């Protein structure tokens, strides 16, 4: 690895290969080979556009006792989960998702941003998950969610998904999977060459 | 026609010298082994004119960390290089962490090269992570007292 | 100090290079940055792209004696092979001159 | 040129107005060593103070001039867009002080490619300048492309 | 060539002499161990001319305190050195506390 | 530091460390001797051409 | 190579010294026993040096 | 000296030439300055081109 | 310097450092003999013309 960040041999000839273009970068094989370079260029942040939360629900859960909803009161809801998303500047938004059982196989989910101190607590249903005769999610698996505006950064709106969520006689409500496509800025830590020839920077 | 045999002999001698030097510096804290890299020198004809040494490549893999114990001793893990300055202001880099305080109380290694770093200034002194690196000193002067202003 | 208070005198700076193989060794276990190694990137231990510092310890050399001895044997054999080639050319030239 | 990365989560310093002695009065301090017409080194200190999200006042001082006036006016204002990219205020013409009668140098300081996002902390990516001091011939070489270079 | 191996042998011999001095001095009140520090000798060429002994560093770690029952025997804990004078007035410093 | 009366500061030489270092040093010395032997054979080969 | 066994021997010697010191203070009012804590020394390679 | 004070007696000078190859060897591991090598530049060790 | 009674100053010849120098000087001597032989063959091929 020379001073200009190119992969060269002992004599200085530059190694060539298919370059990566786009966001997220992928190898475009339709282009002519170009010298391979490894810049330190900090990686910018990606505001979230798609988030997913797969969860399993208990059938035997009783309905919340203390109507109405309060984000402060624990006994006011059945479950609470946290998903970390990222805005245009990479700031962390901690979406708390609240599960309240309304009727049989019907679960209202509320969304509240806890990272923004001036955000109002939701009072109306964000979505109503409907589970069929046996866990099988029926409707309401996808909802548009808008972040708060924190420290002048652009609020990131995204589609949050509950696909493949199930509601059966599970012992308790616990989160199975949470994923999101956003990330915060990062600096180059390492580089490697895979057995398929791809150069990957971590 | 010894064009090839002489070059091959010279390359073998260079490789043997590199191996012997690696053997000799086996106990040199902060030493990285070296390996000669060879290349052929075909020139117009197909007869293979000879060989040449394209260079000598270091092996910058971390060595074993041995707890000698002496406080000043500092071992470095993963990437990084200790930064030193000579008496003429030139900047040098070393992985050897065997340091001592000289007579003027300046952190120096065995060869007297002054260890550099971010100095502290003010009252109380704060690490000037921005200030251009300067030689590190450990004065023995008595520390003044601060009048009580907040309790 | 003796007044149940401490002071900070300095912070050791670390250097990282784009090309480790480009550093030219000046001896006395000391390296100098040149054109091939690029400019030194300065920082602190444990932040950015720098490893932390171990106190009361020294880093030994990474020279394994077994590999060095075996490579010495192989290089000796290669040197003797090249010497045999030189002897072959010597005999060829002697044969031609004796004509 | 000074490429820096700033954290968007930094609180505004409490101690108004900015004071060089007061560490609590500014967010980040950096140093750049420039050279005047004669060759004296001026350690220009650049101070970043956050005022409002997407706004950073920048002050400059000369640490090598004992007669340099204390900075009372913000030298410039960096404004970063909602995506963290610098929009305006990235270039400013700055004049240093006079040391021992040497002519002060007026140079353009540029904060190009500086970005404000959610990093770990305020870190200076790179600093550079095109001035230097008097130099004596040390070595000469002929490169691969035939250019003769004196170091 | 020969110089690199000669320097390596000399450095190994110096290390072994330091070890022998330490091991012969295992029973010596106030003695401090020694350790040889080596440095390479690159000069212009990348071939690595050899190694050299940069110096011998003492290890001033406070040793175990052993009682003897003599009133003139005193040991320095932590840092500190006994100051002594010879016949000519020259000054010297020693950690050994055996006085008569 | 303070002074302790009626006692002496013993040496800080730990014998096991010295023995292990001696073993390492001797082996290093033997490796360098092997290097000298190799170069001696090289010079003999070149002379006997 | 040798460094691994050297580190192991040094750790064993430290443990032995700690045990001997604890035994020597079998009758020492207000004394609290000590125990050495060990940790591996992996560095880059998967060999796990010492 | 014996009065616990040191005194300097002189400094070794180093000479560098524009053309080292032009020096006329006089034997006894000794070189002499000539017109081809040019006038010797004097200086101190560790500074400039010394 | 000081005088120590009941003691003798031994020689300062280290055998190891000497044996190595003996090997090196042997090689130098053999190289010079090889040069002599080369010049001898030069004179031979000139004479036999």
């Amino acid at each position: 690895l020379d001073e200009n960040r190119n992969l060269v041999n002992m004599q200085g000839m530059q190694l060539t290969g298919y370059p990566a273009t786009g966001t997220p970068p992928t190898i475009q094989q339709g282009a002519n080979p170009a010298p391979i370079t490894i810049p330190n260029t900090l990686m910018a942040a990606k505001s979230t556009t798609t988030a997913s939360m797969q969860i399993n629900l208990n059938s035997t859960d009783p309905v919340p006792s203390k109507t109405p909803f309060s984000v402060s009161d624990a006994d006011s809801y059945n479950k609470k989960g946290t998903v970390t998303v990222y805005d245009s500047q990479g700031n962390a938004h901690d979406m708390n998702v609240y599960f309240v059982k309304t009727k049989d196989n019907e679960w209202a989910v509320y969304t509240h941003d806890s990272s923004d101190p001036a955000a109002t607590a939701p009072t109306t249903a964000s979505t109503t998950l409907k589970f069929n005769e046996n866990g099988i999610l029926e409707s309401g698996g996808t909802v548009n969610i808008t972040t708060g505006t924190i420290n002048g950064a652009t609020a990131a709106t995204f589609s949050l998904s509950f696909l493949n969520s199930m509601q059966q006689n599970t012992g308790a409500n616990n989160i199975v999977a949470t994923n999101q496509n956003g990330y915060k800025p990062g600096d180059l830590v390492s580089y490697q060459i895979n057995n398929d020839g791809t150069v990957v920077g971590n | 026609s010894f064009s090839q045999a002489v070059s091959g002999l010279n390359a073998a001698a260079t490789n043997l010298d590199v191996i012997g030097n690696n053997i000799a510096n086996s106990a040199t804290y902060g030493f990285k082994s070296g390996t000669a890299s060879f290349a052929d020198m075909f020139a117009g004809s197909k007869v293979g004119l000879g060989v040449k040494v394209a260079g000598i490549t270091q092996d910058f893999t971390d060595g074993t960390t041995t707890n000698t114990g002496r406080g000043l001793d500092v071992a470095i893990s993963q990437n990084g290089f200790f930064r030193l300055v000579d008496s003429n202001g030139s900047v040098f880099y070393s992985r050897n962490g065997q340091f001592k305080l000289d007579e003027n109380r300046n952190l120096v290694n065995m060869q007297g090269m002054q260890l550099t770093g971010y100095p502290a200034t003010g009252t109380p002194p704060t690490i000037q992570q921005g200030a251009n690196p300067a030689p590190i000193t450990i004065p023995n002067t008595l520390m003044a007292a601060k009048s009580t202003t907040t309790a | 100090y003796s007044n149940e208070q401490e002071q900070v005198l300095g912070q050791i700076v670390l250097a990282n290079f784009a090309n480790n193989e480009g550093l030219a060794s000046q001896g006395d276990n000391v390296w100098a940055a040149t054109q091939a190694s690029g400019v030194a990137l300065l920082g602190t231990a444990g932040s950015g792209n720098f490893g932390k510092l171990t106190n009361g310890a020294l880093e030994a050399s990474n020279v394994d004696l077994s590999k060095e001895l075996v490579n010495m044997i192989v290089a000796q054999r290669n040197y003797q092979s090249n010497a045999q080639t030189i002897k072959t050319q010597d005999q060829i030239l002697n044969t031609l001159v004796n004509l």
